[PDB]
């Protein structure tokens, strides 16, 4: 039992939250950003 | 109402292969069900995509 917790576990993690999150900053982040209104205060450049 | 129910505790079958074609299609008619003709919202993000 415990080969298999330890196994499944490290897999399980990197299916459900690190690659469903990199999946998400590669093919949505972009579109969820632009979405959002008043992009010209979204985009102010800094004063310096 | 004999064959109405001939195909009972089949459904679940039938249930889950539409309910699959739905999720698949699903995540992509959400940008047709709004289509416009004029959207220069749709087609920047569209361009920079």
């Amino acid at each position: 039992v415990n080969k298999t917790v330890r196994d499944l576990m490290p897999k399980t993690i990197m299916h459900l939250m690190i690659n469903n999150t990199k999946e998400f900053i590669f093919s949505e982040l972009l579109a969820n950003l632009y979405s959002c209104g008043d992009q010209n205060t979204l985009m102010e450049e800094s004063a310096e | 109402q004999q064959l109405t129910n001939h195909i009972r505790d089949t459904l679940p079958g039938l249930r889950n292969k539409l309910q699959s074609q739905l999720l698949s299609i699903e995540k992509e008619v959400e940008e047709y069900k709004n289509f416009r003709p004029d959207d220069p919202a749709r087609k920047t993000k569209a361009l920079l995509q």
